[PDB]
């Protein structure tokens, strides 16, 4: 039964994602947010005090 | 009043040695006090309380001794029985408190080795505080005793040679006190060595521990042994002015001890080393 | 700024009261010695726990045993409410005074598992300072198994054949030479790992305990005293 | 029959790898080269918090960015005012073996747990003025390793029994149980929208769970050894994992695959704690070598070291406004950094 | 992801010889100490042998001390156990285990609660 549950979970993780989206869009979103909110006042831990 | 024997070259040597050893002692003890007081964790433990007591005692002894010694032996002083004894007590309290601080450190280390599971309970911060406060009280009482009594001409006694207004009974009492304290110190350190060697090498079947304790002992005797021996010799009238022409030099040994005590007690401590290197 | 001053004063007073309570708790936290009890299910670590309970309790997995010897407090924790993967929670016991390690020396099949557990504990990054009080439980069972034959220890440890009892041994008066050889072989098997790494920062203290043994509290007390003595001797600029 | 299931799982894994390789047409390090580097970053310890007898195992900031709760293995739960250094509260715990502590978003409650397998929730703002335990959640069969508050009534706790659990505090029962991990779950992180959470386990894998459904939405692998720290990116679309193999990895939820790796040759010590800066540009990781390292999470270049702890840096956190970073270590001292 | 795939073994005569191989993927083989454990019917997992990061601290359980020889190849990322003079007591399933952390001298790999860095296993019937 454990194997059946593992196979069902794997089927769920395969279907309806199939690795939605690409690294280009993912990396673009990540660095775009890390850049937009990198304002000197916005993130005090950066070079500005 | 003839205890002013010094060849001018020997007088220069006395002044030079006094000044340089006093400067070294005050600098070392001031640095030790600053290091121990910079960190709260260091002053938390009784051992560094005792080390700070020793540093304060060495500072006071160095300053007052390098004040009075040149004042007598170099800049020949008029003096007076109730003020010269004040200066003599000022240095006696400091040196007795230094010996008592060494005794407190030795007994603190002895309890941590003799009873290691009761060390955190037998001795605590309130107990260390009351212990060193009572030690300083006893030291200052002994230093004030010659001001009131213990005199030789103010009390019609046989008196002595080195100190003009002191009694052989007072010298005997002080020699006994300091000798007993030093005997307990050397016994404590020898016991620590013996227990480490019963453990460490023998039980498993150390190089720096034995060397550290040997350095402590060699400094202690080489600084407090010739002095007490000369005092005991002069109390009995063993010889003549030949001895008292080197008691001026041998007393300088105490200053050297006050110079060396911070090195072998505070500089040789891991926690104090870490605190000093942190700043 | 009256409100700010009043708030600061109240905060300082609360901090002072809490710090006084913390000093009170510190005066007892350092007055007790923490002990980590380890062993397999067959090892009578619970038996040792009950024996020193006769000289405290646990129901949330961890069994806590508080005992005193010579007015010294020992707190021993048997972690028995976890899975067998202990590579993570065991790091909690890095400041423990000692690790009591109970070994069922009667059965030789699980002795190699005990040896491997001892190796992992001894060589752990967070346990390489902690000393181990090794109790070799069930000595009477080992004696009966050795004397009865048909249970050769050479099958599980080939090097036992080329092993002779140490000269500096202390066999019991009415004790067979064979059982002395076997039990000292087990002790030396553990001591081979003990005296192979961790140079001087911790030591193993082997002990031969039976099912019933009322000296276990005193042995732990003496071994902890030696551990603290070595710690104090290492304070003289040693490491 | 087992061979058929094994072959099916193998082909599903092969399909996953092929889809990820198809989607991995670029790397985060390729096009971020033109980005100006964050530069060398120094942030001296502005405050030192010293009231803990034993090693600090966890801490958590408050949502007001001023109060912070810390847990120590001595059995205390001191709440500190990071501004004035004063100890607001000092909760004595039933079991001293606590591995986690949480600060409720409202601030009315503080959670903790550990080797007792119990999540204890203390009501900070009682009417009598004293802090008393408000709830004792039981049901985990392994040590509790992380606690996080959804709100005043819902709490997600991860345990060493390879499971996570969402509890309704009012009733004290497990509202749902997330059971997909193989090893001990070492740390969790709630998403900014608190509808998902990632849990890293001792199986060298992280898992995205959705709170409402109670199912493993996604699974992420790539760590050689077991993960012991995890935290979302500020947008909730990515997270970072620190592991005992002396590396951190940044995964993205949508891309379903690892994005970045933060490691160095001289670093051979496992990461103990991980957190992100306010913007996510900086990833602060506390290691076993007694130091905390700051990583440019976009360029994977170590920019900054939070040296100053004498023992293992067990816990690490950044305020909601990002003004301060609190790092707690095994030397029983917290440090507030900026 | 980490994976230890075992191969070799099967049905052998009581006294024959075999060689078990272990292919490791997803991690650097050189930084981890490797182990051979086994689980025979009627009893739990037991540690057979282990080999260090480089291959200089080979150790065995006493029951296989003279027979089995463990050896690792870092270039091929493979772990071999050469078994000879096999006895019926070696009828277990042999798992290739990996120590949890790199650059460490401590390992907890015999766990029966599905240790993560352990292979699927190979049946070795004698
Ligand atoms: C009470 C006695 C027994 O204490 C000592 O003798 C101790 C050991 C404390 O050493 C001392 C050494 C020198 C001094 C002087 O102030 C000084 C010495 C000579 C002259 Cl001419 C003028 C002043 C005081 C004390």
């Amino acid at each position: 039964t454990a194997s059946i549950a593992q196979a069902r979970k794997l089927v769920e993780q395969l279907k309806m994602e199939a690795n939605i989206d690409r690294i280009k869009v993912s990396k673009a979103a990540a660095d775009l947010m890390a850049y937009c909110e990198a304002h000197a006042k916005e993130d005090p831990l950066l070079t500005p005090v | 009043e003839c205890f002013m024997v010094l060849n001018p070259s020997q007088q220069l040597a006395i002044a030079v040695l006094s000044l340089t050893l006093g400067t070294f002692t005050v600098l070392e003890n001031l640095l030790v006090l600053c290091v121990i007081l910079h960190s709260r964790s260091l002053r938390c433990r009784p051992s560094y309380h005792f080390i700070g007591s020793l540093a304060v005692a060495d500072l006071l002894g160095s300053v007052i001794f390098v004040y009075s010694f040149i004042d007598f032996h170099v800049f020949h002083r008029k003096d007076s029985r109730n003020v010269f004894l004040f200066k003599l007590g000022g240095v006696t309290a400091s040196f007795t408190a230094s010996v008592g601080s060494l005794f407190l450190i030795a007994i603190d280390r002895y309890i941590s080795i003799h009873r290691p599971l009761a060390y955190k309970r037998i001795v605590t911060r309130p107990k260390a505080v009351v212990a060193f406060c009572l030690m300083w009280t006893i030291a200052i009482v002994i230093a004030v005793l010659p001001l009131l009594g213990w005199n030789c001409e103010k009390l019609q006694s046989v008196c002595s040679d080195i100190f003009p207004h002191i009694d052989k009974t007072y010298l005997m009492f002080w020699i006994g006190v300091v000798s007993v304290l030093l005997l307990f110190i050397v016994y404590a350190y020898m016991y620590i060595l013996w227990k480490a060697h019963s453990h460490a090498v023998r039980m498993i079947q150390d190089i720096e521990l034995a060397k550290t304790l040997v350095l402590i002992l060699v400094v202690l005797i080489i600084c407090w042994g010739p002095l007490l021996a000369i005092m005991v010799y002069d109390v009995f009238g063993k010889m003549n002015k030949l001895i008292k022409t080197v008691f001026a030099f041998c007393s300088m040994l105490c200053l050297l001890n006050s110079t060396v005590n911070p090195i072998i007690y505070a500089l040789r401590s891991k926690d104090l080393r870490h605190a000093f290197r942190s700043m | 700024t009256e409100d700010q001053r009043n708030e600061e004063k109240a905060q300082r007073e609360a901090n002072k009261k809490i710090e006084k309570q913390l000093q009170k708790d510190k005066q007892v936290y350092r007055a007790t010695h923490r002990l980590l009890l380890l062993g397999a299910d067959n090892s009578g670590k619970s038996t040792i726990v009950k024996q020193m309970r006769i000289l405290s309790g646990g129901t949330s997995g961890i069994f806590e045993t508080k005992f005193q010897v010579d007015k010294v407090n020992f707190h021993m924790f048997d972690v028995g409410g976890q899975r067998d993967e202990r590579r993570k929670w065991i790091q909690c016991f890095n400041d423990v005074t000692a690790i009591i390690f109970v070994v069922d020396s009667s059965d030789y099949n699980r002795l190699q598992e005990a040896l491997n557990l001892f190796k992992s504990i001894w060589n752990n990054r967070w346990l390489r300072t902690i000393s181990v009080i090794l109790f070799l439980n069930k000595q009477d069972l080992l004696a009966e198994k050795v004397l009865a034959g048909k249970s050769k220890i050479e099958d599980y440890f080939p090097e036992f054949a080329r092993y002779t009892t140490p000269e500096d041994a202390t066999p019991e008066p009415g004790e067979d030479p064979r059982v002395t050889r076997a039990k000292y072989f087990i002790r030396d098997e553990f001591l081979r790992i003990s005296t192979a790494s961790g140079d001087g920062r911790h030591y193993c203290y082997p002990h031969f305990t039976c099912a019933v043994d009322t000296e276990n509290a005193r042995r732990i007390f003496n071994d902890c005293k030696d551990i603290i003595l070595q710690m104090n001797l290492r304070e003289y600029n040693l490491v | 029959e087992l061979d058929q299931l094994r072959q099916e799982a193998e082909q599903l894994k092969n399909q996953i790898r092929d889809a990820r390789k198809a989607c991995a047409d670029a790397t985060l390090s390729q096009i971020t080269n033109n980005i100006d580097p964050v530069g060398r970053i120094q942030m001296r310890t502005r405050r030192t918090l010293r009231g803990h007898l034993a090693k600090i195992y966890a801490m958590h900031w408050g949502t007001d960015s001023r109060l912070l709760v810390s847990a120590s293995q001595d059995g205390k739960l001191i709440i500190w005012d990071s501004y004035t250094t004063n100890k607001v509260h000092a909760i004595p715990l039933r079991s001293s073996w606590v591995m986690t502590c949480a600060y409720a978003p409202s601030g009315n409650y503080v959670a903790c747990g550990g080797l007792d397998n119990i999540c204890s929730i203390y009501n900070l703002k009682t009417r009598e003025g004293n802090v008393r335990v408000s709830r004792e959640l039981a049901g985990h069969t392994g040590y509790l390793s992380c606690c996080r508050f959804l709100d005043d009534n819902q709490i997600v706790t991860s345990s060493g029994d390879t499971t996570c659990a969402l509890w309704d505090i009012e009733t004290g029962q497990q509202t749902t149980t997330f059971t997909g991990h193989t090893g001990d779950v070492m740390s969790l992180s709630l998403a900014p929208d608190t509808r998902l959470f990632v849990s890293g386990a001792c199986d060298a894998s992280a898992k995205l769970w959705d709170v409402r459904e109670g199912m493993c939405r996604q699974t992420f692998t790539g760590h050689e050894s077991d993960i012991n720290a995890i935290c979302f990116f500020p947008n909730g679309n990515a997270f970072a994992t620190g592991s005992d193999d002396a590396t951190c990895r940044l995964f993205d939820l949508r891309a379903d695959q690892e994005l970045m790796t933060y490691s160095h040759d001289n670093i051979i010590c496992g990461i103990t704690s991980v957190s992100f800066s306010k913007s996510g540009r900086l990833l602060l990781a506390g290691y076993d070598d007694f130091n905390c390292n700051v990583w440019d999470a976009l360029k994977a270049d170590r920019a900054g070291v939070l040296a100053g702890h004498d023992n293992r840096v067990s816990c690490l956190g950044v305020t909601d406004d990002g003004m301060a970073v609190a790092t707690g270590s095994w030397d029983s001292f917290l440090k507030i950094w900026n | 992801q980490v994976q230890l795939q075992e191969s070799g073994g099967g049905l052998v005569q009581p006294g024959g010889s075999l060689r078990l191989s272990c292919a490791a993927s997803g991690f650097t083989f050189s930084n981890y100490k490797m182990n051979w454990v086994r689980q025979a019917p009627g009893k739990g997992l037991e540690w057979v042998s282990d080999i260090s990061q480089s291959g200089a601290s080979i150790s065995y359980t006493g029951s296989v001390k003279g027979r089995f020889t463990i050896s690792r190849d870092n270039a091929k990322n493979t772990l071999y156990l050469q078994m000879n003079s096999l006895k019926p007591e070696d009828t277990a399933v042999y798992y290739c285990a990996r120590c949890p952390a790199p650059f460490t001298r401590d390992c907890f790999d015999v766990t029966s609660t599905t240790y993560a860095y352990r292979g699927q296993g190979t049946q070795v019937t004698v």
